[PDB]
RNA sequence: AGGACCGAACCGACUAAUGUUGAAAAAUUAGCGGAUGACUUGUGGCUGGGGGUGAAAGGCCAAUCAAACCGGGAGAUAGCU
RNA sequence: CACAGGUGGUCAGGUAGAGAAUACCAAGGCGCUUGAGAGAACUCGGGUGAAGGAACUAGGCAAAAUGGUGCCGUAACUUC
RNA sequence: AAUUCCUUGUCGGGUAAGUUCCGACCUGCACGAAUGGCGUAAUGAUGGCCAGGCUGUCUCCACCCGAGACUCAGUGAAAUU
RNA sequence: GAUGUCGGCUCAUCACAUCCUGGGGCUGAAGUAGGUCCCAAGGGUAUGGCUGUUCGCCAUUUAAAGUGGUACGCGAGCUGGGUUUAGAACGUCGUGAGACAGUUCGGUCCCUAUCUGCCGUGGGCGCUGGAGAACUGAGGGGGGCUGCUCCUAGUACGAGAGGACCGGAGUGGACGCAUCACUGGUGUUCGGGUUGUCAUGCCAAUGGCACUGCCCGGUAGCUAAAUGCGGAAGAGAUAAGUGCUGAAAGCAUCUAAGCACGAAACUUGCCCCGAGAUGAGUUCUCCCUGACCCUUUAAGGGUCCUGAAGGAACGUUGAAGACGACGACGUUGAUAGGCCGGGUGUGUAAGCGCAGCGAUGCGUUGAGCUAACCGGUACUAAUGAACCGUGAGGCUUAACCU
């Protein structure tokens, strides 16, 4: 969601705060939410984990505050933005487990690996 | 643009338009006639009529509330008692306007707010 | 084909048995009795003037009721042409209804407009607000540099700069049709058409594909 | 900003073209009295549309 | 207006039971899923509330797996389907946006009990 | 106790906006610095111009200062406009 | 100038308060010598803002923030 | 370096990226010992850099309350030409 | 006897030596992608870190991050960081006053717009009798972007790796327009909580002031982050290029005779303005057909009576609006206000009753209150007049005619 914007990690390894240094998807692309690809920059990381601080990879937004409305109009909004890191060059998640509930927006046959984890929606 | 916005602000805080209208409405309930400004009347209009309507019914309930607006615990008597049952049948046109306008100092257009039943 | 003159008064949902909520402006077309036909040998083209409402038979000027009575009189808001071709209609108010846009899915909807009036850039031209702070004297939100200099000398026309914003045809094109429910002069579009209720709209099949 | 040249008395008038005044499109007289009063409001003595409001 | 309202109530449902800004409820909506059509439950706690004829919302706080979710249902939507009430509570407020940043204990909403 | 601390009166003047034919030939507003001290203020007195005064900027010496104001030499001189 | 500036001393009520701060009041004195409408851009002074949160900019300028008493507790360094 | 021209020196730290900043090197164009050298707790409306909080500073403006602006009545300027 | 410097902001406009996209030739062009040249200016053409920068380097994007003109576009539009005032210090030079195409910290940015020019919006008159309309459309402007995915086709091509053309389909980024139904924001005119204090004699209940005192939530309206739609297809004539048939020139040749294709350019198609289009256009409808004089008589001037269609005026007002303008309504009425009922929003009034020593709780009650909203209603206000505009509309010719 726009440059900066500190979002939590919905997956393990390289936990805590991580900054979005870019919104991929075209020129002037203002903000990003629902389930878009975002250029992240690990700003916290865990002592061990798999990805240490300073790292600049990519991630997918899993939860936003502006929620996500569907047909009927009803919207679904979580409290606190969150994303999930993933291999830079060829997409797909880096972590193994995904914390917190997700959204049916990721049911895309390209993010399946995530919605297939415990949580919800 | 004010598109579809009701209410006149005359020219002062939402405070003035709570006193220069309260002291007026109460001043109207008294003499039943006034030579105020046309606008300062067409507005005062939907200030007393509501009170009069509220005056149709007695009860400490629709009394103290009537005391809220118009702090004049005196004119409240004029209401419920005098012009209270007076218009206890009118549809709401408890007020007349009688235009005339044009004051001395300011070319401001005055009027003549008056209870529909003032003539004797 | 030709279109009909309606009256804005919509904006409401219409959920589907699938689980989707469809927006829509409720245009009302209460018959459009053709008040006059225009010939190319008598006039110069192929059109069909119509009406929909009915004045209080009071404001109707004789010159008005004179044109109505001349044909299928019945008063009405105003007169509306409808350039047509390769197919005419019975001169006298043949009466055309919403059932016209039956096997139709185009529609355009041509209301009046918004009505801002005030104008001023940043709103009528989506300009950019200058430095809200960091100095900036009496220039937070203003035009700023309209021309160039001596070489140009003047100020090219069209130069975006404030000016009345509102009241002006502005169509829409497209807008999938929902229901042409007649017997109540009702027609529903996809949503968001000009005007502000009680407005005169000219709904017709989209000239575009 | 100022005028680089002194506006001719001619131009001056052109501006005062729409500065002229207007009449009154004729007023009105009451029914209860020959009251030569202004259209739509109180006569010189409490009268108006017939009747008579405000004493004296 | 006159055409509408009637054209609106023409869609409105009557399966909508009693409510309150403190109630718990358990809305059961559709899901579709892959080749399914299952009904997904959503037991929460009403904070805000509809009241606009056909056009109506719910706004229900839940706090799922660790993080808190908030859904603004559209009462008269085919996807809404069933909608229980579970536990009714006393709030004394129209909107419980204050019930936001709270969490256990600090959130505890005293039941209604008539 | 203290050229001590926080802070009104009181003294001052770091910041921004507004004012810039001002309300005002330096202010108003919101912040700001000192506030028992080389403090601050009333009243009266003494320093006079190449002279004074100066915790020193050429600063101040009556909205004037790298030599005050008034009068005189004086119609200075002006190969310049 | 019937000028939002300057001008030394004296008196010092009530409620709340550390108080000559501040807020509401008393005694007392006032509404500032153009007014009536309207409810445009725009300028001035303010209030509230979805998500983000210094990406602004020469610079976080301006804003927003912090703010009380009691108690707990408080680092490098130190001329203690 | 308030001193370095070459200069954004070179290296390290901080950043996703740092012509600034901090720690170094020494090749000091052109430091250096009361026109003091190097340190220094405390103090500072002092210069530079960083961060947490905070936010309309900004993405990108939206609405709202007031004083003008606009209309009417009375008074009635200005520079310039 | 003054033409304000650099950079930034804002807002632009043009050129083409074109960055992307579109069309072609050659290739050391297998495909995919390139290299270079020709054509093309419709549209589009990055956010940050460092620095005053422009630029540049760096990070990360994009279809691409074009070059240049415009007083190195733009301070009577913004800034004032760089840079030239006065303070001060360092290195440096000079005995020194001071000095530097070195540095360093600090350092007042005026103008109410007459004329042209623009953006909007009215008033006159003219269009040949006067009106109310509906159009025609000469012209003018707006818009003209593009990613990815799939199908084609894992095909053509290729040793494989990889991987098209043409054509079709879906969903995005950026931009524009409209609109509040939704999701939200605002909502000092709605409801509630609460601190200090004053007051209404006191209890209770209320109101004033303290940023709306502070604050919670919110109707209409307005809005974007919300929602819907658009940059097209199709034609015309082409650019570069490609060609047919074809001699001058026995062949050859796209050209000389003569035909055919061909791009985001150009004409048009789509949206809006538009008859002051003085070259003032067309069609439909409505109104007026009473009398005299002076004559310098081919025209007038004037008189009495008449004042139509329509217009304007005044008043009630509007999602219209700076004022004018535009729309609705004016008792043959819902045009405003009030009123009635509902809605909505707040959140269970006051009084009484009971429980508790009391704060307070429970009941009455889900009340009480309730703006711009909806349905409806003449209670109030929208007077009968009057006002302006007239009285059959020039001449010549042609077509029709008794
Ligand atoms: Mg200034
Ligand atoms: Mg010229
Ligand atoms: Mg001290
Ligand atoms: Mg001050
Ligand atoms: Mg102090
Ligand atoms: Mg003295
Ligand atoms: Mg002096
Ligand atoms: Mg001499
Ligand atoms: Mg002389
Ligand atoms: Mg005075
Ligand atoms: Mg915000
Ligand atoms: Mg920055
Ligand atoms: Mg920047
Ligand atoms: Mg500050
Ligand atoms: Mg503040
Ligand atoms: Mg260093
Ligand atoms: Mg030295
Ligand atoms: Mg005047
Ligand atoms: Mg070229
Ligand atoms: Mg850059
Ligand atoms: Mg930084
Ligand atoms: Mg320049
Ligand atoms: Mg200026
Ligand atoms: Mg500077
Ligand atoms: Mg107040």
């Amino acid at each position: 969601i726009q440059e900066q914007t500190m979002l939590n990690v919905a997956d393990n390894s390289g936990a805590r705060r991580v900054m979005c240094i870019k919104v991929l998807g075209g020129s002037h692309r203002r903000y990003a939410g629902v389930g878009d690809i975002i250029k992240i920059t690990i700003k916290e990381a865990i002592p061990r984990g798999k990805v240490k601080k300073g790292d600049v990879l990519k991630a997918v937004v899993v939860r936003t505050k502006k929620g996500v409305r569907r047909p009927d109009g009803s919207v679904i909004r979580f409290d606190g933005n969150a994303c999930v890191l993933l291999n830079n060059n060829s997409e797909q998640p880096i972590g193994t487990r995904i914390f917190g509930p997700v959204t049916r927006e990721l049911r895309s046959e390209k993010f399946m690996k995530i919605i297939s984890l415990a949580p919800e929606v | 643009m004010r598109h579809r916005k009701s209410g006149r602000q005359l020219n002062r805080n939402s405070s003035h338009r709570q006193a220069m209208f309260r002291n007026m409405a109460g001043s109207l309930v008294r003499h039943e006639i006034i030579k105020t400004t046309l606008p300062k009347a067409k507005e005062l209009r939907r200030v007393v009529e509501p009170l009069i309507t509220l005056a149709k019914t007695d009860s400490v309930a629709n009394r103290r509330l009537a005391f809220a607006r118009t702090r004049d615990n005196e004119i409240v008597a004029k209401l419920f008692n005098e012009l209270g049952p007076r218009f206890a049948s009118r549809a709401g046109g408890y007020t007349r306007i009688l235009k005339c306008g044009f004051r001395a100092g300011d070319n401001a257009p005055m009027a003549y707010i008056e209870l529909v039943d003032r003539s004797e | 084909m030709i279109g009909l003159v309606g009256k804005k008064v919509g904006m409401t949902r219409i959920f589907t048995e699938d689980g989707v909520s469809i927006p829509v402006t409720v245009i009302e077309v209460e018959a459009n009795r053709v008040t006059q036909v225009k010939d190319l040998a008598n006039d110069g083209y192929r059109a069909i003037q119509v009406t929909t409402g009915a004045k209080k038979a009071n404001r109707v000027t004789k010159p008005e009721a004179g044109h109505f009575a001349k044909a299928g009189v019945e008063a009405g808001r105003g007169l509306w042409e409808f350039r047509l071709a390769e197919g005419e209609e019975f001169t006298v108010g043949q009466s055309i209804s919403v059932e016209l846009f039956a096997d139709v899915k185009k529609v355009d909807v041509t209301g009046t407009s918004k009505g801002k009036g005030f104008a001023g850039t940043v709103k009528r031209w989506n300009f950019r607000t200058q430095d809200a702070t960091h100095g900036n004297s009496l220039s937070h939100r203003v035009p700023g540099s309209i021309g160039q200099n001596q070489t140009p000398g003047k100020v090219f026309k069209g130069k975006k700069m404030a000016g009345q914003m509102g009241n002006e045809r502005v169509t829409v094109q497209s807008l999938d049709v929902v229901r042409v429910d007649a017997e109540r002069n009702l027609l529903l579009v996809k949503g968001a058409v000009p005007g502000a209720t009680g407005s005169d709209l000219i709904v017709k099949p989209a000239v575009k594909a | 900003a100022v005028q680089q040249n002194k506006p001719t008395r001619s131009k001056r008038g052109m501006r005062r073209s729409h500065d002229a005044l207007t009449a009154v499109t004729s007023l009105s007289v009451d029914k209860t009295s020959g009251e030569k009063h202004l259209r739509h409001h109180i006569t010189a003595d409490g009268y108006y549309r017939g009747r008579k409001v405000i004493a004296k | 207006s006159n055409i509408i309202k009637q054209l609106e109530q023409e869609q409105m449902k009557q399966d909508v039971p009693s409510f309150r800004p403190g109630d718990t409820v358990e809305v059961k909506v559709w899901v579709v899923e892959g080749s399914k059509k299952r009904l997904q439950a959503f037991e929460g706690v009403v904070i805000a509330i509809r009241n606009r004829g056909l056009h109506s919302a719910f706004t229900v706080r839940k706090i799922s797996n660790g993080e808190g979710v908030e859904r603004v249902f559209q009462t008269h939507s085919p996807v809404v389907d069933s909608i229980s009430v579970k536990r009714r509570g006393a709030v004394r407020k129209a909107k419980l946006y204050y019930l936001r940043e709270r969490t256990g204990k600090a959130a505890r909403i005293k039941e209604r009990l008539n």
